[PDB]
């Protein structure tokens, strides 16, 4: 089942709007990537000469960017989303060349074989694919063939995965909290590591895959012996989950973080000596060490923080000020979506509120740090809109859902929605003909119209087709809908009833009120638009009942009406009454009074 | 036309909860309610016949229904229904992203579970994994993630009343001992299978209510000798 959505930002997000998921360092170009949980990676430089480190934004991702691997000495990025997909990138000129779509659920791991150039990918759905590099790079429109190789045996949600660097070893941690290994030349089991109590995000192995490091929600680091097929030490330096590895090319020095934000680097052979580096501002999602020397000069960490530090390895902790800072930007973190069914207020991290239009898809005005909860009963007004659509926050940005239970729901009146008034208006169909507005089949005379006629989002806005809890089909920028390719893919993946409406041009459904109309201290059943004013009421009562210049003048002055023993004011519509005043069960009822 | 359920089951949750002297010494003294006065009325002053002076799970729905009517006819004048049966539980959910633990209390007047029942109730219970189409709303992540919930007893109530949808005479929460005082049972075999039973404490020995007919049995035959529809009522009164 297809829902539309729609992303409200700039054209150009330079900086990280959410937390940073995963990192990746290419040694070649001194290029830095971080995978967004905004669903965004970005490509920057970390020459500490560049004032603005900034390089690239890489865009086609539709929820949490997991993980990254930088494959083929920096040429290829392969991306792990929340959106289910494995991506290939193009990471030189920071394109996406292909998506897979083998996995069912959040894929939460990739893992990379270098001397082989091989991945694999892993997610909450318990699956594992092995992907040969080269043959995803070879993938052309006209060569569009893809051939599988998974592994089985993960009874439980996967929450990380690694190999060695000779590929002939794998292995998955997950919330079974045993580590599964196999052969991925053969996708044949060899052992199962026992020992942890908790999940399992972080995994090592050294280069002939012989030891395995594991990091555990337990707060354990765990070493493993392949060829006893058992535990042969543990290190309890944390105080929550260790979430986060990194090892020298020794296999001797282990770097940990996790929930505690503390980060430590611990001597495998002597676990007492070991060194606090820092402690960061938030829990650790992953670390990349620089490679330039062995002992490594300094250590790239992702937080939940938007901030990227690059902290220095020199030997009560080592440092207490990064060494780099690559910048991030803020996250809405609350979101209010007011009675109009149009205007949103948002706070960010930054306690910034910002006003904005839900239907324009834009920012109205920054309010700086006025207080938030004073700024929405500072903005009330009375009136009711039917829901329409959904707000959600995960990428730290506004992503807007529509779906066909409710998209239709809110006809309001042009004047109420602030249009030219010289009249009723669906909200969600106005938007729908916004968003397809590029798209030429769109481009119909009813007996020719292109757009809605009131309104525009922004050409840049993303427009997302995907299915009801995962799945993304198709993504486009609104602009782009003329394309020959995007074309194509809107006309394979646009649901029939959002067609009905961009297309066809044809009318939502209205919505009726049933309601009970009788005399205050004859019981009358009648149906009228939602939107129906009081006063027309108040016209049929003076006209038709109580009938012993303008005649909604004569009905002001003579009928007074009441709902719930409240006299009710004449510019109201029946849904406003009905939602703020019908205190009662079954119905709205109406009473009727000669002034 | 209102189902109340399975009439042996409806009988012997009646039956077991007349067993429950505070349970009947307080109705005795006092709708639902009037009905079930005048049944333990009669009572006092046929076992097959009882829902008939009278589908949601049955005993739920009939302490339920006294609460909302001694909560109703207390606000036109703690009710007892809550002093004798409620007690608190708390939901622990755990963001497996986050790691984060947020915490609910509930109030209960009966406990369903799904280890033995002396480690449910004095540790976790009801674990159960929010994933796949069915994930958690996390605020801190702000997303949809996977979760692990579990319950815990925060309150125990004067009478537990126990679903399990083996088991002890007595139960020590250490702080609290509980005697068994009834049991609402469908045997697999033994001379009553078939249907629903109850099995009651009466003073210091055991009575077994099959159809029309009570009968001493003796203390361990009780688990010498006992698959269900709405599985099994432990009623546990504390010491
Ligand atoms: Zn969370």
């Amino acid at each position: 089942k297809v829902q539309v959505s729609y992303v409200i930002r700039d054209e150009v997000e330079k900086y990280n709007r959410n937390g940073v998921n995963a990192l990746q360092l290419d040694p070649a170009l001194n290029r830095l990537f971080t995978a967004g949980r905004d669903s965004i990676i970005r490509i920057w430089s970390v020459n500490q000469h560049k004032q603005d480190p900034y390089i690239a934004s890489m865009e086609h991702h539709t929820d949490w960017v997991n993980d990254i691997v930088l494959c083929c000495n920096g040429k290829t990025l392969i991306s792990a989303s929340s959106d289910t997909t494995v991506k290939v990138w193009n990471a030189h000129k920071g394109f996406c060349m292909s998506t897979l779509r083998t996995h069912k659920d959040y894929v939460k791991a990739l893992a990379y074989a270098k001397d082989k150039e091989l991945v694999a990918s892993a997610g909450l759905d318990r699956q594992i694919f092995l992907w040969d590099v080269n043959t995803l790079t070879a993938l052309t429109a006209s060569n569009n063939t893809v051939t599988t190789s998974s592994l089985s045996g993960n009874k439980d949600s996967i929450y990380s995965l690694a190999m060695n660097q000779l590929g002939t070893i794998i292995v998955s941690g997950s919330t079974e909290k045993v580590l599964r290994v196999w052969d991925p030349r053969t996708c044949a089991k060899l052992m199962k590591l026992k020992g942890h109590t908790d999940n399992v995000k972080a995994l090592l192995l050294n280069r002939d895959g012989t030891q395995c490091l594991s990091g555990s929600s337990d707060g354990t680091i765990r070493l493993w012996s392949l060829g006893q097929q058992r535990c042969i030490a543990t290190y309890r330096v944390h105080d929550e989950g260790v979430w986060a590895l990194q090892v020298n090319d020794a296999f001797t020095h282990v770097y940990s973080g996790g929930r505690d934000r503390k980060i430590y680097c611990t001597d495998l052979r002597n676990p007492d000596i070991r060194v606090l580096i820092c402690e960061e501002k938030a829990p650790v999602l992953k670390m990349e060490l620089d490679r330039s020397a062995d002992p490594p000069p300094a250590i790239w960490v992702a937080t939940t923080k938007s901030t990227v530090n690059k902290w220095t390895l020199k030997g009560t902790p080592l440092c207490t000020q990064p060494d780099q800072v690559i910048k991030g930007g803020a996250s809405i973190i609350q979101c209010h979506i007011l009675n109009d069914k149009r205007h949103i207020l948002t706070k960010d991290t930054n306690n910034n509120v910002a006003y904005w239009d839900v239907l324009k898809a834009c920012k109205v005005e920054d309010l700086g740090k006025v207080d938030f909860e004073d700024e929405i009963k500072k903005r009330f007004k009375m009136v009711y809109v039917p829901n329409w659509f959904s707000v959600d926050l995960k990428t730290g940005m506004l992503t807007i859902t529509l779906d066909e239970s409710d998209c239709f729901a809110a006809w309001v009146s042009a004047k109420d929605a602030g249009f030219s008034s010289p009249p009723k208006l669906n909200l969600g169909g106005l938007l729908l003909q916004a968003l397809l507005e590029y798209w030429p089949r769109t481009h119909v005379n009813p007996m020719v119209q292109k757009g809605n006629g009131y309104f525009q989002v922004p050409p840049h806005t993303p427009v997302i087709f995907g299915e009801a809890g995962g799945r993304t089909l198709f993504r486009l920028l609104c602009r782009d809908s003329g394309g020959e390719t995007e074309s194509m893919l809107l006309n394979e993946t646009v649901p029939q009833w959002v067609i009905d409406i961009t297309v066809d041009k044809n009318m939502p459904k209205f919505n009726k009120i049933p309601f009970y109309l009788q005399p205050h201290a004859k019981k009358d059943r009648l149906s009228a638009s939602d939107m129906l004013q009081v006063r027309k009421v108040m016209e049929h009562v003076y006209e038709k009942i109580i009938n012993l210049e303008d005649i909604a003048v004569l009905a002001e002055e003579k009928i007074e009406l009441l709902c719930q023993d409240q006299v009710l004011d004449p510019n109201m519509d029946l849904r406003t009454v009905k939602h703020f005043i019908w205190k009662s069960g079954g119905d709205l009822t109406l009473h009727y009074r000669q002034k | 036309l209102v189902n109340f359920g399975n009439t042996c089951y409806c009988n012997s949750v009646l039956q077991a909860l007349y067993f429950c002297r505070p349970f009947r010494e307080k109705v005795l003294a006092y709708s639902l309610l009037t009905c079930l006065a005048d049944l333990f009325h009669s009572i006092a002053t046929p076992p097959k016949k009882f829902i008939t002076r009278l589908a949601h799970e049955f005993l739920n729905y009939l302490l339920n229904t006294i609460a909302d009517i001694l909560q109703e006819e207390r606000k036109q004048e703690p009710t007892w229904v809550h002093e004798i049966f409620q007690g608190t539980l708390t939901n622990e959910t755990r963001c497996l992203t986050c790691e984060t633990i947020s915490s609910k209390d509930e109030d209960f007047l009966d406990l369903s579970v799904d280890t033995s029942i002396t480690h449910c109730l004095r540790g976790f219970s009801n674990t159960e994994t929010l994933c796949s189409e069915y994930k958690y709303y996390c605020e801190e992540c702000r997303s949809k993630q996977e979760a692990h919930k579990r319950m815990k007893v925060k309150k125990l109530p004067m009478i537990l009343a126990l679903h399990l949808k083996v088991f002890p005479l007595e139960l020590r929460l250490f702080d609290r001992m509980y005697d068994l005082v009834a049991v609402v049972v469908h045997c697999g075999s033994g001379p009553n299978r078939g249907h629903y039973i109850a099995i009651v404490k009466s003073h210091d020995f055991w009575l077994l209510f099959d159809d029309d007919i009570v009968e001493k049995i003796d203390a361990q035959a009780i688990e010498e000798f006992y698959n269900s529809e709405s599985g099994y009522i432990l009623f546990y009164q504390s010491r």
